[PDB]
């Protein structure tokens, strides 16, 4: 395996392979961060679908000008 | 534990059918009526911690409806026109009040709401529904804090029936806990 | 908030208390007890 | 047991060896983070706000003659353009790169959090009167860093400097 | 008229740390995870 001084400069950040957290850690985080991502994904493609029409977003072409 | 009469073993007196067997007479306030076995699968620590605050807001809900129909803070008659208990909640989330009441209780529960209760689950000291609150000590006294202890949750047990009975009873028909207790027919039928 | 917004949230309130709440409590319900 | 809140038990890592402790930590940041790294910033955040809350007072009452009279907030935007702001962030800049050296000794724990070795007129006589001034410096770090934001937010709506709407409610 | 013997890292490595500088400095090792 050749050394080089990118390799060394670089080789903490491929160092601590297979290293984990212990039991479930954050995933409880991860759950609540992918239902928010849901209801936002909901909100956008409502508001594309025009079944959630908000005040002033007149999702249209006329709205350009 | 005020009296083993009151509550815990052989104060079970539905037939006893024995005794809802998670249930036992270590649970305050415990006649062992528990149908559906919810016990069963439950950590009664999460179910004794939701049912006394459950318990407290409800008292303290009711003794609203009941203290604004009879009672209106100095102004509120100008804002709020003269509004019945769910108008407010509709009005109230405009005039702001709400708003504001939403913000300090989300802040009061983030902080020490749920802490405590992932202590209780964790196994920490702490009983399910202690946040050490007695500015004055009716609790410090041991005998009375268990009288109080039974004492409170019955009366919350009371309570949220009768909050949640106040709110059913307005939509369908009249104005209020006073009101409704005010007019007995379904004579006058004002609207939400 | 228009009546469109209403409807929106309401939607998410009544599919977490009609469809994900009650699923969900009968699943650690029926699995505890077993 | 957290003495702040009897029911919460102490964050761990909140054992009153840096004085300001009441074991509040409910969220838990202690335990993520360093304290060391906490302490150095709770005490930036005061000192810079501590300060903030007396500009807001004396630039209300009285501002020099060169600079335009305007209300405290108001001229983030004049001395963006004037150029005064960028001379206000340079030095703040400057002294702060030192403040990174400070930091990284701190973290090495050769320095302790907060302390830049500045009492030049000596007003620190004895470890005591450390330890009383040094917890009122949290103290008061932390009741500025409210009342800062507030003074800013209650501007925003009432459009009203402080004293002012002190003098006038003018309630919404 | 003193003159430090300097038993220390190479000229380049010294760019290098005056590099790290720019690129590496210790602002944000303060807010590691524990
Ligand atoms: C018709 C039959 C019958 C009869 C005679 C009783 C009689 C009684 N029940 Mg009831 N109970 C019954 C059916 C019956 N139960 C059924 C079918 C259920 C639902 C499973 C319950 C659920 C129930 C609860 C939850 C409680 C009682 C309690 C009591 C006792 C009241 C003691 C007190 O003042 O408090 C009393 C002996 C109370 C008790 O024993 O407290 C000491 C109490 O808290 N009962
Ligand atoms: C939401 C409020 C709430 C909560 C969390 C509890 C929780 C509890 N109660 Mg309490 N209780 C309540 C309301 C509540 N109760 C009310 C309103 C009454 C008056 C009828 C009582 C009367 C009562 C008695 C007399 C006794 C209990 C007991 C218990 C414990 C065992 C039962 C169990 O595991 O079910 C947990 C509860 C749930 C999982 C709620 C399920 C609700 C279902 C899903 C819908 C119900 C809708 C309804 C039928 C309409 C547990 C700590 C027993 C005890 O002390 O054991 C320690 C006992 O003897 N409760
Ligand atoms: C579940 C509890 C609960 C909830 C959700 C509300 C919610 C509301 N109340 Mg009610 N209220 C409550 C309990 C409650 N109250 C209690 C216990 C009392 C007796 C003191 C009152 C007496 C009361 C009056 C007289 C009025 C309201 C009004 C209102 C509305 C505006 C908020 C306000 O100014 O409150 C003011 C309420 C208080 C300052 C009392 C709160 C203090 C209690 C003891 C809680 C403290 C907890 C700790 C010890 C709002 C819809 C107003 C309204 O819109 O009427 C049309 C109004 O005029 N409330
Ligand atoms: C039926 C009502 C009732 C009863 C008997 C109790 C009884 C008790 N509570 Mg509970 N509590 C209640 C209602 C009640 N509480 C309500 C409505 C709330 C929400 C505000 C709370 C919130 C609460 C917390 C957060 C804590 C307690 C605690 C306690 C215990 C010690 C305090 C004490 O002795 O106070 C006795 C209380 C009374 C005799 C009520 C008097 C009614 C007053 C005078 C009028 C209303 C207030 C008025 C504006 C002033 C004791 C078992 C503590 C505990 O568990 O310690 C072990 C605790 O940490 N309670
Ligand atoms: C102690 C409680 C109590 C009392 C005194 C009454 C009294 C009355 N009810 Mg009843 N009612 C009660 C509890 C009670 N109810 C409960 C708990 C429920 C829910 C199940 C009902 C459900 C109910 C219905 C569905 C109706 C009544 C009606 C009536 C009135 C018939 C005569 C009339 O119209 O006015 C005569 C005097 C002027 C009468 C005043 C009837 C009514 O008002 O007609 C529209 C009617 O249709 N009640
Ligand atoms: C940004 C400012 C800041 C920072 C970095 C700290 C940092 C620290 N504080 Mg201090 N503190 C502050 C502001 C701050 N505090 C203020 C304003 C108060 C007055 C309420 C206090 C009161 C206080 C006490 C009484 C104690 C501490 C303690 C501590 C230490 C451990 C707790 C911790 O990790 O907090 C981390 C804090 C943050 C990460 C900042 C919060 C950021 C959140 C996520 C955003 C929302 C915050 C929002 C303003 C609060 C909700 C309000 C609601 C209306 C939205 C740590 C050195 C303890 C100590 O001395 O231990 C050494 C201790 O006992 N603090
Ligand atoms: C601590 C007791 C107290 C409570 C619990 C309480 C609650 C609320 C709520 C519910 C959240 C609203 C919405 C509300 C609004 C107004 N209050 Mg306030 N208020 C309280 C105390 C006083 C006093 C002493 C006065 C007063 C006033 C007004 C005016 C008048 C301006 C107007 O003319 O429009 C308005 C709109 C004055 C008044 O008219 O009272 C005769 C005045 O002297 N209030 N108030
Ligand atoms: C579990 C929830 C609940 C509780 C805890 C509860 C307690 C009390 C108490 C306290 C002990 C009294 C004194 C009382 C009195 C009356 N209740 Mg009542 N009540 C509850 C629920 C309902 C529903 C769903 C209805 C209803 C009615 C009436 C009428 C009829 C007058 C009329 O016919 O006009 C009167 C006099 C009906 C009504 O509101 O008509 C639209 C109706 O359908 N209630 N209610
Ligand atoms: C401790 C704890 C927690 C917590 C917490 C909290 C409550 C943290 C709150 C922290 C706060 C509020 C920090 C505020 C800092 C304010 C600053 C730095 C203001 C600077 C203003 C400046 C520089 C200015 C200015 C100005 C001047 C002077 C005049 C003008 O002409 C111009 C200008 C506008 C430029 C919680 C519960 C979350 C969890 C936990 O378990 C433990
Ligand atoms: C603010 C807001 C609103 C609102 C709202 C609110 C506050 C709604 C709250 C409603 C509540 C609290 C309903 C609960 C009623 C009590 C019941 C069903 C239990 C009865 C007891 C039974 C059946 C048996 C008991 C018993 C047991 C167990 C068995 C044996 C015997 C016995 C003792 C009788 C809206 C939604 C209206 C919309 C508006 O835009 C804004
Ligand atoms: C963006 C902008 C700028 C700006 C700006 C600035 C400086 C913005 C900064 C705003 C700040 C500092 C807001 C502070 C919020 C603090 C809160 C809510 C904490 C309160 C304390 C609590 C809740 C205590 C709770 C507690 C109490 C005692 C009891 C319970 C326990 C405990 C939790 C301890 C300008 C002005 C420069 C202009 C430019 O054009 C744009």
């Amino acid at each position: 395996a050749l050394r080089t001084r990118l390799g060394e400069l670089l080789r903490p950040l491929n160092s601590e392979y297979g290293k984990v957290a212990p039991g479930w850690g954050t995933t409880p985080i991860m759950g609540f961060v992918m239902l928010l991502f849901a209801v936002f994904l909901l909100i956008i493609l409502q508001i594309y679908n025009s079944s959630l029409i908000i005040e002033n977003v007149d999702v249209d072409w006329a709205s350009l000008g | 534990y005020r009296e083993g009469v009151l509550q815990g073993l052989g104060t079970d007196a539905i037939p006893g059918t024995d005794r809802p067997k998670n249930l036992d007479g270590a649970l305050v306030g415990d006649v062992g009526f528990d149908p559906l076995g919810f016990s069963n699968w439950l950590d009664l620590r999460w179910a004794r911690e939701a049912e006394i605050k459950h318990g407290r807001v409800a008292m303290l809900a009711a003794t609203g409806m009941i203290v604004q129909d009879v009672y209106k803070f100095p102004g509120v008659q100008k804002t709020f026109g003269d509004a019945s208990m769910m108008k407010l909640h509709n009005v109230a989330v405009d005039q702001g009040a709400m708003q504001q009441l939403f913000l300090w209780i989300t802040v009061l529960e983030t902080l020490t709401g749920i802490p405590a209760i992932i202590q209780t689950l964790n196994g920490s000291e702490r009983q399910p529904g202690d946040f050490g609150f007695d500015p004055l000590g009716c609790g410090r006294n041991p005998e009375t804090l268990a009288r109080r202890q039974l004492v409170e949750l019955k009366n919350g047990r009371l309570a949220m029936i009768a909050v949640g009975g106040m709110v059913h009873h307005y939509l369908l028909v009249g104005r209020g806990p006073i009101e409704f207790v005010k007019n007995i027919p379904n004579f006058k039928n004002p609207l939400p | 908030m228009t009546p469109s917004f209403s409807a929106f949230i309401n939607s998410l309130l009544a599919g977490l208390f009609i469809v994900i709440i009650p699923i969900g409590t009968a699943l650690l319900i029926v699995s505890q007890s077993d | 047991f957290s003495a702040a809140v009897p029911f919460l038990k102490r964050p761990t890592n909140l054992d009153g060896q840096y004085i300001g402790d009441v074991g509040f930590d409910p969220l838990g940041f202690s335990d993520v983070f360093d304290l060391r790294v906490l302490r150095e910033a709770e005490l930036k955040h005061g000192r810079f706000a501590m300060l903030a809350t007396l500009g807001f007072i004396v630039q209300e009452l009285y501002t020099f003659p060169f600079f335009p009279k305007m209300a405290p907030v108001d001229a983030h935007d004049y001395f963006v353009k004037q150029g005064g702001g960028s001379q206000i962030i340079f030095w703040i800049s400057f002294v702060e790169l030192f403040g990174v050296v400070a930091l990284f000794e701190t973290l090495q724990g050769k320095r302790e959090p907060g302390d830049f070795a500045f009492d030049p007129l000596g007003l620190a006589k004895d470890e005591a009167t450390l330890e009383r001034y040094r917890l009122a410096e949290v103290k008061h770090a932390r009741l500025a860093m409210i009342a800062i934001g507030g003074f800013i937010h209650q501007y925003w709506v009432t459009k009203q400097t402080v004293l002012e709407q002190l003098g006038n409610f003018k309630s919404l | 008229k003193a003159a430090p013997e300097y038993n220390g890292p190479s000229f380049r490595e010294g760019l290098e740390y005056v590099f790290s500088f720019v690129w590496k400095p210790p602002i944000l090792i303060a807010w590691k995870p524990r």
